[PDB]
């Protein structure tokens, strides 16, 4: 087994990323886990000539999973893993009755990283009040998290996966960082059956949500109208307000009829025959997907969510802002659901499209920097940015 | 001595090759007193002669006072030079350091000058000493330790130490040392002897590793003033705050007021500088006297009070929960105090930050919890549990109707007025019986004039003309005329989402004249009702405004 040469163009330098504070059981947890992976070779002490840094986590059941935050330089060596080596996206893989998720990131530890390339790697252990230097490390094999990992590693998971796809030619399995996604539209039974006979093909060769995910079963959320049996001028303002926004993204919204009726908010107005025939016309319009929106390759996924209180939250996928590609919902505090939402909404964009979106987060930086950690389950972390939350944009999405 | 740890590798920045930097002629004392301090450096082996094939030079430079110092311009090569990792992080709070029987400073005596350099990087610290008018060719010198001033030296001096450390920190880890620069600070709960025996054991380690130290003769002792603090056995304080006595106040000793002042709140309880770095706001001439507002004497004569008497801090004890506790001291405001025991503070601060353009106190404080729980993570690595001045209905209350998630760690209700509340409350539907004002605002975007106004269900009309406003202005002075024109109960609807968004956030403080004036009317209210319908859709009420409001040129 030899290296496979990593390039990050003639230009552009690593990543020199500052480490968020660690709390003291995290910080311990990690000195555990890199003790035996430098003991194992995985990893090296460096010295002070290494001027990178990637950012180090630890996650959780019982037992700590160290997780490093490689989006910088996944970001950064993007010709490598997506132009130079792409691991291609099957669209049936959103059209089976049943997708089972496996980590498989314990596979990288047995492939060595080409020697030019490990010093893009460095992450810090970071010591409680500044009072020691900082434990400095690289990877000496393909890292966790790295885009380029499972790009390198492809062509041995091809070799693992050869008999199980012969034996089985309607199971779509696609490799996502850390992740196999493996889809069939066998019963749960035969389809658990399957998922532990590819486990055992995998032991040979070293290896929200719920059990399983329903793809087949992923519906969009409608922009859902009020049925009401009386009607008040606030209401019809706040049902123009709703379709006019809607008219925006769904071609064929008419408000026309809505709006023909100085008055008071708390005044009762009766529902006319053109304006309920409108309304019911819209309705329909609402339940099919938008038309003339498609994903572009080359375009990033973007990610909306308002939380709508008592422990509801919304979200919206699309490219090209308000053109949704995907609308949907997610059912203790107010970071925990924020987290696991994003979670469930990743693991979806993952599925249909073979990216993850860029989030626009309703939560302060500090906030939501300081507590993800507590909750987060997944192997891998999307792009997100702190944005405020336009107070119609939560009323319109129900 | 040079240090026999093994050499750190040093490489030149990609597309670039060493110095090639001319040596300027020299005077004779300047190559006299050059001469004398290389031959005894290269007498130690800090420095080696080299041919006349090497062509990468630096230029070197000597200062004077009775003693002679070589100053190398290592401007280019620093230039040159790959990056280095961040030497450290940060600085130690002395509020997160746990108690030590004794303790002992150590200082590496020639630090940079006792550690290797890589021997494929020796070439690129080249120098010449000029002949008397640069007749005859020069002496030519390298460096086979650290150079003074070069880029490389901090790091690779931290990182040697650390690794000549790390031996005696595994066989003693009871024993806590911290390094910083040429500074080795040892501390252990060992008695007086003990203590004295492991010091020269280390002493000892680190001549092994050719770093000198000041023998037992030589060291500091009663009580330890470090990094601008002063740390006694059981107690520590800030290093003494001098608040000078002065008639007039130039924006130099106003900068540095607020400085120490900054520094004293890291102990002091209820520290204020807002008003004095209100005074710093206008950008003037730093010998500029600045004539102190009453407001500012009032700040200073406070802060003098909270000086007058001496004020300590505690050390930390892991076995021991932290409590952090938060007060309001006047607008926008905060004042905090960390403790395990109570009131005997491990440390003391504030915040006073305006994170948008309007904000209210349950948002404030809020922030304020933010900003203590990532510091005690620093300091402590656990968050501490909080004693808020608002009520747990309040909170929730604010919580679960805010669009924004927002989460606090476990804390308690302390009755410490002032008390956060929510000033006023927005209705939840159309209120009956009640006057519905449709506003507009329409600002020329040349002419910059404006026009705000409104239509009522009860038949009123007015509008009013502005100078110098935005469409964001006019479309707020609009709702402010609703609320100024309109009894206890209102229902009021714009076409602005501007507006809408900054009121329906429930501020109680703003930035803008015009948000404290809509805020100073909300407050008053009994019941207001504010609705959103979108502009130009030929919506009964909101075109009649139109109309009136867009009426020359809109
Ligand atoms: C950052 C730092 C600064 C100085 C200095 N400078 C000394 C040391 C070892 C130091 O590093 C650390 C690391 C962890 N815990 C502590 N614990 C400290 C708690 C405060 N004591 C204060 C103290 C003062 C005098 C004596 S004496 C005069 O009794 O030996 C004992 C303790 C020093 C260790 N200090």
């Amino acid at each position: 087994i030899e290296t496979v040469p990593v390039k990050l163009k003639p230009g552009m330098d690593g990543p020199k990323v500052k480490q968020w504070p660690l709390t003291e059981e995290k910080i311990k947890a990690l000195v555990e886990i890199c003790t035996e992976m430098e003991k194992e070779g995985k990893i090296s002490k460096i010295g002070p000539e290494n001027p990178y840094n990637t950012p180090v986590f630890a996650i959780k059941s019982t037992k700590w999973r160290k997780l490093v935050d490689f989006r910088e330089l996944n970001k950064r060596t993007q010709d490598f893993w997506e132009v130079q080596l792409g691991i291609p996206h099957p669209a049936g893989l959103k059209k089976k009755k049943s997708v089972t998720v496996l980590d498989v990131g314990d596979a990288y530890f047995s492939v060595p990283l080409d020697e030019d390339f490990r010093k893009y790697t460095a992450f810090t252990i970071p010591s409680i009040n500044n009072e020691t230097p900082g434990i400095r490390y690289q990877y000496n094999v393909l890292p966790q998290g790295w885009k380029g990992s499972p790009a390198i590693f492809q062509s041995s998971m091809t070799k693992i996966l050869e008999p199980f796809r012969k034996q089985n030619p309607d199971i779509v399995i696609y490799q996502y960082m850390d992740d196999l996604y493996v889809g069939s539209d066998l019963e749960i039974g035969q389809h658990r059956t399957k998922i532990e006979e590819l486990r055992q093909h995998l032991l040979r060769w070293g290896l929200w949500m719920g059990y399983e995910l329903h793809p087949d079963k992923w519906t969009v959320q409608p922009i859902v109208l009020p049925e009401k049996d009386s009607w008040t001028v606030n209401d019809i303002q706040k049902l123009v307000g709703k379709l006019n926004w809607a008219s925006q993204i769904y071609p064929g919204i008419k408000v026309r009829q809505l709006c023909k009726l100085t008055k008071a908010l708390t005044e009762v107005i009766p529902l006319t025959e053109e304006a309920e025939l409108e309304l019911a016309e819209n309705r329909e319009i609402l339940k099919e997907p938008v038309h003339g929106v498609y994903y572009d390759p080359s375009k990033d996924l973007i990610a909306e969510i308002q939380k709508q209180g008592q422990g509801q939250w919304t979200y919206q996928i699309y490219q090209e802002p308000f053109k949704n590609l995907k609308t949907g919902k997610y059912a203790t505090n107010d970071v925990k659901q924020l987290t696991e939402a994003v979670q469930k909404i990743t693991t979806e964009s993952i599925v249909i499209w073979g990216k993850t979106p860029k989030f626009k987060l309703p939560i302060q930086k500090e906030t939501w920097e300081t507590w993800w950690t507590e909750y987060w389950q997944a192997t891998w972390i999307p792009e997100w940015e702190f944005v405020n939350t336009p107070p119609l944009v939560k009323l319109w999405y129900q | 001595p040079i240090s026999p740890i093994e050499t750190v590798p040093v490489k030149l920045k990609p597309g670039m090759d060493g110095p090639k930097v001319k040596q300027w002629p020299l005077t004779e004392e300047k190559i006299k007193a050059l001469v004398e301090i290389c031959t005894e450096m290269e007498k130690e082996g800090k420095i080696s002669k080299i041919g006349p094939e090497n062509p990468y030079n630096t230029p070197v430079f000597a200062i004077k006072s009775t003693k002679w110092r070589k100053l190398v311009d290592f401007r280019e090569l620093n230039k040159r030079t790959q990056d280095f990792w961040e030497v450290q992080l940060g600085i130690p709070h002395p509020a997160g350091l746990k108690k030590k029987k004794s303790v002992t400073v150590l200082d590496v005596g020639d630090a940079y000058f006792s550690v290797p350099l890589d021997e494929d990087f020796r070439k690129y610290t080249a120098f010449t000493i000029p002949s008397i008018n640069n007749e005859t060719p020069g002496i030519r010198y390298q460096y086979n330790v650290l150079p003074q001033g070069w880029k490389g030296s901090p790091a690779i001096f931290q990182s040697s130490m650390t690794k000549i450390l790390e031996p005696f920190r595994k066989q003693n880890p009871d024993i806590v040392i911290y390094q910083y620069m040429d500074d080795l600070y040892v501390g252990s709960d060992l008695e007086i002897g003990q203590h004295r025996t492991k010091i020269e054991e280390l002493r000892q380690h680190l001549l092994r590793w050719g770093l000198t130290t000041p023998d037992k003769k030589h060291q500091k002792e009663p009580p330890f003033l470090w990094m601008g603090y002063e740390l006694h056995p059981d107690k520590w304080t800030v290093q003494p705050i001098v608040l000078p006595e002065k008639d007039s106040w130039t924006v130099n000793d106003i900068q540095k007021l607020v400085g120490k002042l900054n520094w004293a709140s890291q102990i002091y309880p209820g520290i204020k500088v807002r008003q004095l770095c209100k005074l710093l706001r206008g950008t003037k001439a730093l010998t500029e006297v600045i004539p102190l507002t009453e407001e500012a004497e009032l700040e200073l004569a406070e802060n003098r009070e909270i000086l007058k008497e001496p004020v300590h801090g505690v050390y930390y004890d892991p076995s021991k929960d932290l409590i952090a506790e938060i007060q309001k001291q006047g607008q926008g405001q905060w004042t905090y105090q960390i403790y395990q025991e109570p009131f005997k503070n491990l440390k003391t601060g504030k915040y006073a930050r305006m994170r948008g353009a309007h904000t209210n106190d349950v948002k404030q404080l809020t922030e304020a919890v933010q900003k203590i729980t990532t510091e005690s993570i620093v300091i402590w690595g656990k968050t501490p549990k909080f004693k808020l001045p608002i009520q747990k209905e309040t909170w929730e209350t604010w919580w679960t109707e805010y669009w924004q998630a927002t989460w606090i760690p476990e804390w308690e209700f302390v009755n410490t007025p002032p008390l956060v509340k929510l000033w006023y409350q927005l209705e939840k539907e159309p209120i009956v019986g009640a006057e519905t004002f449709y506003v507009d605002g329409a600002a020329n975007r040349e002419t910059k004039l404006g026009k705000a106004g409104y239509v009522t269900n009860r038949g009123r009309q007015k509008v009013v003309t502005l100078t110098d406003t935005t469409n964001q202005k006019t479309e707020l002075q609009a709702i402010y005329l609703a609320l100024q024109d309109s009894g206890l109960e209102v229902n009021i609807v714009t076409d602005s989402q501007y507006a809408l968004g900054i009121i329906q956030a429930q501020p109680d403080q703003s930035e803008s004249e015009l948000v404290n004036q809509i805020i100073e009317q909300l407050i008053k209210k009994e019941k207001v009702y504010l609705a959103w319908v979108p502009a130009h859709k030929g919506i009964g009420g909101n075109e009649q405004v139109d109309k009136l409001v867009s009426a020359g040129i809109r």
